[PDB]
């Protein structure tokens, strides 16, 4: 993928999160926890909102007929019509094909994008009180309760609070 | 040792195949079609002043065979044609038959207005038939009149009526030329005088000489022809007897949907898009039903299914 | 967006700067100061130049008339002419529509992609002398004068002359 | 507080709005229109040989009507037709008047080809009549030959014409019939007995037989002259048999070339140049597509049913 | 100095310039075309059962021109049709020629069906004619036979002939009608009285006068037979009422499932297989688009006004 | 480009690699070395396989000549003919250039993209043993033999067998 989260960094995803699209799960000494990211789940449900309103959509033009069913035509007019129509058919087939093989390269990457842009939202967050474990996980250096992990959730988690402590930490 | 928070995504077990500009088999947590491959196969008729001719042809309308009585005239938005729908109770054509049954579709409702045409005493103007069989008795096409003599035998008058326009709108016109395959059957309907028809008018002008298989067990034919009236023009018609008359002329009003169906009616459904095979009342952008469609309508493809994404990538456990 | 740097990090942009569209602000002993950077502007400018001069654009094809304005048509071929006409329109409205808004999409994300890249090449510069802030500013561990910012925006800026000094300050 | 750089991109207050693949209403900083909407109400014609008709419409310079007097010959690559525009003096219509129309709005010029056709004495060559005005005095198309008997009453002579194409390019001939509404008016100018015009090709063959009945008044003539048309290929005659009622040419034309056919009401302008062009003006624009009209002329912008498309020209615009 | 590792990216000396989005003169490591520009001169029928007309008009095929002999009935998927063909060796043509002839080149072959007409003894229906020469002698189409009365001034006598189809398929009936080249021939061949010629079935009904005039020799010959045609479904009749002037049809036709008609100067090659063909020959490309022709017949690449359009296949190319 | 890697921090691409389109260069006390890696390659070349797979196709629809090319077509009906050709042939010659510029656009940003994932995953797989050099290099605080070089290039780094060595030579 583009952006390199999903189906990438990040081994897979987890059919246990049903409340949204992205979201965190955390381990410390006082046991588990799971929840979604709201922000980045409406983020990407709002661009696949708005790709069906443009997409899902016919034109407003009325069309006579020029074939008649239950009678003949002249055979030259009506091979006219034939190309025509077939060319058109032609067109229209291959818009398609293209707009839905690109729209769907669009929306997987978009949706690869937003998982990224949560990670490094919260690599930012946490500065040098973690460090990177390379399958989408961050391993912090302190004691990170589940207020603590609330706050790294919520983007109210203060580094210089735990700094002091999780350097030590990193360091020996 | 060190606490641990980790950043996911959702995922599925049952994913979806769709086709990427890179990947052909490309399985995503949720996707939708966007090609219409369900047809209902009933003419959605709701919110719509509609005629089903049923068993007339709109050529049959304008000079009122016995199976279009009930749609001679009328004010719609829509007009259904059907299969085998009866034209001609006595046998025979329009002479630009085609190009009269598009524009009768392309309206959208017919007013006839009355000609007035008187004849003399002695020509008779109510030649009925065994064929255009009405009312369980003999008649005839209602629109026009059978011109045979009251005698038996004796020569037809070399008459001549006359059509002003009234209305400021163009009127529609038809007439034709009863022809008996044999000679001797020609000479006891209209005098042996070898006579002829000839209308004339602002634009239009031409002559008709009344010259196979049998059809409706009749050995004569009715060859029927006709012409737009213009507003404020006279259309006159000199003929010397053997020649059928327009009692009404049409008047097409505005425009409307032609549809052309097999398929019955229902008018609890709403459509803007009709096919032969019957309605498409989807809000999908494509569709693969028929190329030959009518209305606001999705646009033909040559797709069974076009998946379009609606998820990211599915990565399951 | 895509990058995550524009509508994103980057909590808003500066209507304050008008010679360029991505630059720095800096603050140190000295002051507030503020300054483009003309290589990222240019890229971005540069790229929807050439976008400009691919769309704003007409084909060569000689159309000629085939509905008179001054007098009827018959009545068959008009129906196939209007029909075709009408198909041609529905093609071309779509193919504007679609262009158009994939351009947009597009110039967006390219735009975002060049903050995201200056971002990253100041970050790789400044190695272990400064810390993301989360807001895209760096906070720079020793005393940055004025040339020292200079070198900083004007890609010469060198780690190892501030390193040991830096460290030390991080660490505390 | 340690020392500090900031990273960031530039905003207006003035945002405009565009449409993206996933949203309806972004705002960017600036933007640029796709869908032209302007029209000059005046046919650009810089760098163009062009040839405004004006009265005149493009069947009459064939025949010669006295409107197109001044377009009988020439060469162009433009050619403007107006609106009302005088083919028939003497009333009557030509059969494919549409099929012809077109031919010669697509060509880029005219040359004429005299037939060489004499007649002999007993003919009048030189009938004339006031429908047909020219120099404020009666007179007839100045590429055909009204033929009417010399004598008032006699009738007319079996007479047959026949015109060469000596040329190695295809030549347009045309010819009238006159039905002339008055059994009086068709005896004393042409004779008593059944009057037949026939006309023959290699490539085309037709017979005329003038009808007669009174049909409506217009230029104060109820009589009609109907014309007919057909192409002489390079090496070919056209045979002219006819016991009277035929208008016969006294010259053919040649169309020469290619040329842009504009249909249009509005005025010239020679100082400005265009290559498309429709009923009310022209459209002088670099912009792909348009809204004016679906129906336009040589090298067009798209026509597109949307007032605006917003192209967007910079990145988001995010105020404080 | 410590340990070092790189990431990096391949790189070619010589790359390749690709259009994008942004940038016109983007080289990158490799591309590949997508617009096909050459053409094989050649008719590539492998593969199929095809049917080469030669001299052979596809219509001269249904009335027997003698060009057409080998060409009556037949069966095939693809015919190929040449320039100068000959339909008619006795001057003329058929009325909705070009519908009749995409219909025949729309067939997968020809059937004849024996129409079985009978005619008096007063009615010579082996009338021959220096036109249309076959075996060295005197003949006529194949299909059709020309009834002239037996004895000279003589009036035809009015006749009458009907086909039935009795196939469960409808039958393609032509019929010429003859327009003499004077009042003397006229009356030579169909004698003095006024001739008319009627045609009526279910779905058809016309009536047909010769005309009579003067008019240009094509192949020696100043009288024209024109032809017409029309489709008589199963089960139904199609009568010919007639009193001289219907040449008419001895053999009728079934035209036989699908084929592709292919117009082309091009030689026959059955080593190589095609789908698409033009004028110049066979487009054999994988390729999406083609600038060879917009004219094309078969399943061809779309035609573009394109020289190159190149595909990038690899990464932008930054060499050292 | 949009990535920022191949024509961006990364200075220039080796013509010397000609095994793989995207790999490794290394220097330590036993020498230098190069080498290719498979799985980025690969996904680099199979995007672009599946591309070509439905760009090189033509429509499976049979068209008929609706057009003579030895005889005159009638006059009306040709102009119409002419005129819906010339319609299909400006919309299949804007749709081919649209595709081409939109497919050589995302193939150029996709093997870009696939370069910073691999850098991104060294990256975080070398944790705190190593520092970005800024031209796509990683400066490693140990003695990294062959065996240890390979261990990168074949994702099997532990960073913890290293870490005490290098941090105390990162820190000095
Ligand atoms: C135009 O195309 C239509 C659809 O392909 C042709 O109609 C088919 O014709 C034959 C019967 O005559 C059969 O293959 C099908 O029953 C018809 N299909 C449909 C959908 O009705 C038609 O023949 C073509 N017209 C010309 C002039 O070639
Ligand atoms: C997929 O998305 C649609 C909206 O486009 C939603 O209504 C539908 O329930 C989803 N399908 C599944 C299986 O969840
Ligand atoms: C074609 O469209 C024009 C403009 O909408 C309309 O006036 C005209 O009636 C249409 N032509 C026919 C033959 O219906
Ligand atoms: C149509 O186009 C062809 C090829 O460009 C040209 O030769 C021909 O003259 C045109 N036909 C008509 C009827 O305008
Ligand atoms: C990958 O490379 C390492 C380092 O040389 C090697 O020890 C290991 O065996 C390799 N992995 C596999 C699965 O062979
Ligand atoms: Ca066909």
């Amino acid at each position: 993928g583009l952006f390199g989260a999903i189906a990438g960094f990040i081994e897979n995803g987890w059919e246990g999160m049903v409340d949204g699209w992205y979201g965190f799960r955390h381990q410390n000494a006082q046991g588990t926890g799971q929840a979604a990211d709201y922000k980045s789940t409406q983020a990407a449900i709002d661009q696949i909102t708005g790709k069906l309103n443009r997409i899902i959509k016919k034109t407003n033009t009325e069309f006579e007929s020029i074939e008649s069913e239950f009678s003949e035509i002249d055979h030259q007019i009506g091979n006219v019509i034939n190309w025509t129509k077939d060319s058109i058919t032609d067109i229209w087939t291959y818009q398609a094909e293209l707009l839905v093989a690109m729209e769907n390269q669009h929306t997987i990457d978009m949706a690869d994008s937003e998982m990224l842009n949560l990670y490094e939202r919260v690599r930012k967050q946490l500065r040098q009180n973690a460090e990177e474990d390379g399958k989408g996980c961050f391993e912090i250096y302190h004691a990170c309760d589940d207020s603590c992990m609330e706050s790294i959730r919520n983007n109210t988690y203060d580094h210089s609070q735990y700094r002091e402590e999780a350097l030590l930490n990193r360091l020996n | 040792d060190p606490d641990k928070i980790c950043l996911g995504h959702h995922a599925v077990a049952n994913g979806t195949i769709v086709k990427t500009l890179t990947n052909e088999q490309e399985e995503v947590t949720n996707a939708t079609e966007t090609v219409e491959s369900t047809s209902l196969n009933r003419l959605c008729m709701k919110g719509r002043n509609h005629k089903d001719l049923g068993n007339c042809h709109p050529i049959g309308m304008l000079i009122g065979t016995p199976a279009c009585d009930l749609h001679l005239t009328g004010t719609w938005d829509t007009l259904i044609e059907r299969k085998n729908a009866i034209a001609y109770c006595y046998p025979g054509a329009t002479v630009n038959e085609e190009a009269l049954r598009q524009k009768i579709m392309e309206s959208g409702g017919i007013s006839k207005i009355n000609t007035g045409f008187t004849y003399g005493s002695s020509i008779n103007s109510a030649g009925t038939t065994k064929a255009c069989m009405r009312n369980g008795g003999n008649s005839f096409y209602a629109e026009l009149k059978w011109l045979v003599s009251k005698n038996k035998g004796q020569n037809f008058p070399q008459t001549t009526n006359t059509y002003r326009n009234a209305d400021t709108a163009e009127h529609l016109i038809m007439w034709g030329i009863h022809h008996p395959s044999s000679t001797q059957e020609k000479n006891d309907l209209y005098g042996t005088q070898s006579l002829s028809i000839s209308v004339g008018s602002s634009t239009y002008k031409n002559n008709f000489v009344p010259v196979r298989p049998q059809v409706n067990g009749q050995s004569g034919r009715i060859d029927f022809h006709w012409t737009l009236v213009q507003p404020g023009d006279k259309i006159t018609f000199s003929h010397n007897g053997g020649l059928i008359a327009p009692s009404r002329v049409s008047k097409l009003i505005g425009r409307g949907l032609g549809i052309q169906s097999e398929a019955p009616i229902d008018n609890s459904c709403e459509s803007k898009c009709f096919w032969r095979g019957g309605s498409i009342n989807t809000r999908l952008p494509f569709q693969n039903l028929s190329p030959r469609t009518v209305g606001q309508c999705p646009k033909y493809v040559n797709k069974k299914s076009l998946m379009l994404a609606t998820g990211m990538r599915n990565v399951p456990e």
